[PDB]
RNA sequence: UGCCUGGCGGCCGUAGCGCGGUGGUCCCACCUGACCCCAUGCCGAACUCAGAAGUGAAACGCCGUAGCGCCGAUGGUAGUGUGGGGUCUCCCCAUGCGAGAGUAGGGAACUGCCAGGCAA
RNA sequence: GCUCAACGGAUAAAAGGUACUCCGGGGAUAACAGGCUGAUACCGCCCAAGAGUUCAUAUCGACGGCGGUGUUUGGCACCU
RNA sequence: UCCUCCUAAAGAGUAACGGAGGAGCACGAAGGUUGGCUAAUCCUGGUCGGACAUCAGGAGGUUAGUGCAAUGGCAUAAGCC
RNA sequence: GGUUCUCCCCGAAAGCUAUUUAGGUAGCGCCUCGUGAAUUCAUCUCCGGGGGUAGAGCACUGUUUCGGCAAGGGGGUCAUCCCGACUUACCAACCCGAUGCAAACUGCGAAUACCGGAGAAUGUUAUCACGGGAGACACACGGCGGGUGCUAACGUCCGUCGUGAAGAGGGAAACAACCCAGACCGCCAGCUAAGGUCCCAAAGUCAUGGUUAAGUGGGAAACGAUGUGGGAAGGCCCAGAC
């Protein structure tokens, strides 16, 4: 499980209880944001969560 | 009027008129009359079209119906405050997904039978197509 | 003349299959017998089911008509 | 059809025309208490030769000459 | 008797279904004895004025898929509700 | 027939004992011949056995079917069972009517210690 | 080990019926009698007892058989979580999940514990 | 031992009128008008047998269907 | 006021002057236990008896019954004796 | 009805229950301050689960169209009083077969959601309990699922989510509740969101290939129409068609 780059490209106002709850999971709290994680299919899952509004790099 | 005898309940919900159709194909007769939109059947809406249609076949071959109101429209009466129970039952009508067969003949002359379902057409309040009973 | 609705009897499961539960845990509030006690489990008054023993839920069904039951894995 | 015993009668050879009352009563009776209503049944229409022949030759009111 | 061109379908599903399906295409099926079914994808335009006879439900069909010709029937059809249309065709390995 | 209706009556008490862990006392009789054996709690596999196939009892009665056969083998069971020390014993009536030879059946398991 | 028979479990409608064939040295069913144990809101039918000449039909079990019950793909279809859009009384697009019915075909079983008969 | 059934029961015990009414409040809620809607009303149109001298398209046109206006009564209570 | 179903969106729960029905008891046995039994409904034959009386066979298969409304459930019967 | 200086931190609800209660109040949920206790709790993956709604279906509860069989019965031949028999201008259902429908129908059966467990990362420890002080208990709107109403209403009544409520800024001309996006402050700095780029007014009179002649765009359907464009096939076709 090497690094991920993970992006947040839209805001967190007119989303779901179950989406914000996700996103501060994976940390990224602005918009731009990124951050780093290790490669998981758990993380996958939140990364396929939220997938219409995050900017995904490897 | 085509009416259900002996029923259940008086009234019943609304509900939504969602999906497609079940009786897509012409079972009996050799042509039927297929609606394209979605929406209600009346059961005067019923006799308006049958009967002006039987007189162009003018009484030769068998018109089969696809099509029952089994379900009560309930309006209330005019000058009546908003609530209090719902109002008594005014009619019948039948709720139609598009693709649906509605009528079925045969003894007929395809284009008397292309005819006589062209003047069914003008009672009816859903757009139709003229389909015929294919092989299998 | 209608409007007279009684009240929610709170029915329904309690616990599940894979819950670790005490002696006396009720298990299932079902009205008729739409479960029976396999075995560990016992079948009250009102039918209800209860865990006499301590352990795990595991739902089953066995027989022919196959009628649910409900035993305790010994937990 | 404002339906007679045999001669259904349908509407259109009786005129119906709203207007307000005359009396007491408040705000409600003076202005907005329309749906007053003034049939107007003319026997040129329906009503066959045995209806609108005592309704044209007879005198009485609520029925005029014509 | 009748020649079809057919392709295999490289994925199934109700996605790429109607996204073909928007391609003048539609996808079919065949089956029959111990072998393997395949998934079947060609089109619907000639293929509906094929199956505009009666024959075309009795007739031993012949569908060449790159070469492979293969003799099917057709077993049974899933037409479009109004339009007149098709939405996928049953093909008995015959 | 005969065989089903039998069974609809066992079954009751059966599944009651099944439940409780202990040794189920099982008993099949036919007109002429007496089955007699103890399961274990779990029902797979039992611990000792008697009937009117030995020789070893068979030779000794005068007749396979009747009240004393059932009371010589009764105790044959039961002897094997104080063989094994066993004493958990549940006695099933089985659907037979308790009275005839399985009334006999039980009195000498009785005698031999059985605790039921 | 097998043809088995009997009692007891596990896998379950593939596990259950219909038709024809098929078994009794053993076993089982039927069968014989019942003042007496016991039994019928009448009746040895059932129940219980005392035995068992005869039979293998009924019953039970096995074999063939799908003739049925029934099971049931693959694909498609309906519906739908999520994010957008529309001619937004309803639908469509991307994406993930994915029926019921129906079709081909299949399908009338498998396995284990204890006690004896039969030929080693 | 009290249908303490207005059934978490104000005391064992408690009905009406006010157009002279008075006070404190409210558009949290009515009457008029305005607003939204358009069942109803009115207006227009599609189809059409028959009546009509022939002929439905000279004229009416039932049986049914599709829209428009906001002058009829209404619904709703958003403004006071 | 309380009880059943629906509304209710497959946990629970969820309103309307929303859609339909019930209760203000009954029982010393209709309870507990032990034992046995377990249908409804058609076809046919039979004295008055003919469509139904009751009896007898087959089919059928739990639509029976369950003190009372509905719902869930029950034959390993909670059903009947 | 009114309630006077300042700054910093957090931050509601208009629900549930009962009430001579319905514009009040009380407990609870939700806010806040302090304290004590758990990888407690939240998101994802996998695992073990129950449900029956959507959909579908039609054996049961009801309901629907038609037909083959066919008898109960009837107008007749007459029993000219009771028996008997054929026929059937017919209901044609029941058995048999074919076809639809259901909030209060179910031999089937999702997606979500819900409960428990395991595991990693991440989060201001956001879970729970105790104690102090609360307010609130009139909600609106948009989407989705529905009741009612006319599948009418900026209507009303519930579930669920967002927004307003208590959130400006940009866009929709104007426009709480819609789309985008959460204002600690200053700056004559840069990149983008929705939405837009001839002018008013900042940004392409951009690029490519089609389409419409109606100012369509820029209010609206049933229906009618040699308006026209694209697509497949066919009748027919220089042995000569319109």
């Amino acid at each position: 499980a090497k690094t991920i780059k993970i992006t947040q490209t839209r805001s967190a106002i007119g989303r779901l209880p179950k989406h914000k709850a996700t996103l501060l999971g994976l940390g990224l709290r602005r918009i731009g944001h990124t951050v780093e994680r290790e490669d998981t299919p758990a993380i996958r899952g939140m990364i396929n969560a939220v997938s219409f509004m995050v900017k995904v790099e490897e | 009027m085509l009416q259900p005898k002996r029923t259940k309940f008086r009234k019943m919900h609304k509900g939504r008129n969602r999906g497609l159709a079940q009786g897509t194909d012409v079972s009996f007769g050799s042509f039927g009359l297929k609606a394209v939109g979605r929406g209600r059947l009346t059961a005067r809406q019923i006799e308006a079209a049958r009967r002006a249609m039987t007189r162009a076949v003018k009484r030769q071959g068998k018109i089969w119906i696809r099509v029952f109101p089994d379900k009560p429209i309930t309006e209330k009466p005019l000058a009546v405050r908003m609530g209090k129970g719902k109002g008594n039952v005014e009619y019948w009508v039948a709720l139609i997904q598009p693709g649906k067969v509605l009528y079925e003949m045969d003894g007929v002359p395809e284009e008397l039978a292309r005819e006589a379902f062209k003047l069914a057409a003008a009672k009816l309040p859903i757009k139709t197509t003229f389909v015929t009973k294919t092989v299998m | 003349r209608n409007g007279r609705d009684s009240e929610a009897k709170r029915l329904g499961v309690k616990r599940f299959g894979g819950e670790s539960v005490l002696a006396g845990s009720i298990i299932v509030r079902q009205r008729g017998t739409k479960f029976h006690a396999g075995a560990n489990v016992g079948c009250g008054r009102d039918h209800t089911l209860f865990a006499k023993a301590d352990g795990k839920v595991k739902f089953e069904v066995k027989g022919p008509k196959n009628r649910k039951f409900i035993s305790i894995e010994a937990e | 059809i404002v339906i007679s015993r045999h001669v259904a009668i349908p509407d259109g050879e009786l005129e119906i025309t709203a207007i307000r009352a005359q009396g007491a009563g408040g705000q409600h009776v003076n202005k907005t208490s329309t749906a007053i209503h003034l049939r107007f049944d003319i026997r040129a229409s329906s009503l066959p030769e045995y209806y609108k022949e005592r309704l044209l030759a007879a005198s009485h009111h609520l029925i005029s000459s014509d | 008797m009748f020649t079809i061109n057919a392709e295999v379908r490289k994925e199934q599903g109700k996605g790429a279904s109607r996204r073909l399906r928007a391609a003048n295409k539609f996808p079919a099926i065949i089956y029959g004895g111990k072998e393997a079914p395949l998934a079947i994808e060609l089109d619907h335009d000639k293929v509906m004025n094929m199956q505009a006879k009666a024959e075309f439900y009795s007739e031993v069909l012949t569908i060449v898929v790159d070469g492979k010709e293969i003799k099917v029937k057709a077993q049974d059809v899933q037409r479009h509700p109004y339009k007149p249309k098709l939405q996928h065709i049953d093909f008995v390995r015959a | 027939d005969k065989k089903s209706a039998r069974i609809r009556r066992a079954t009751r008490a059966r599944r009651k004992l099944q439940e409780l862990g202990a040794t189920r006392l099982v008993v099949h009789r036919t007109p002429r011949h007496i089955y007699a054996q103890v399961i274990a709690p779990n029902g797979s596999e039992v611990l000792v056995a008697a009937s009117t196939v030995e020789k070893a009892i068979a030779e000794q009665l005068k007749y396979t079917g009747n009240k004393d056969a059932a009371a010589a083998v009764g105790k044959a069971v039961a002897e094997r069972a104080l063989e094994k020390g066993i004493k958990d014993v549940s006695f099933d009536r089985s659907g037979f009517q308790y009275h005839g030879r399985v009334q006999a059946l039980a009195d000498a398991a009785r005698e031999a210690g059985l605790q039921f």
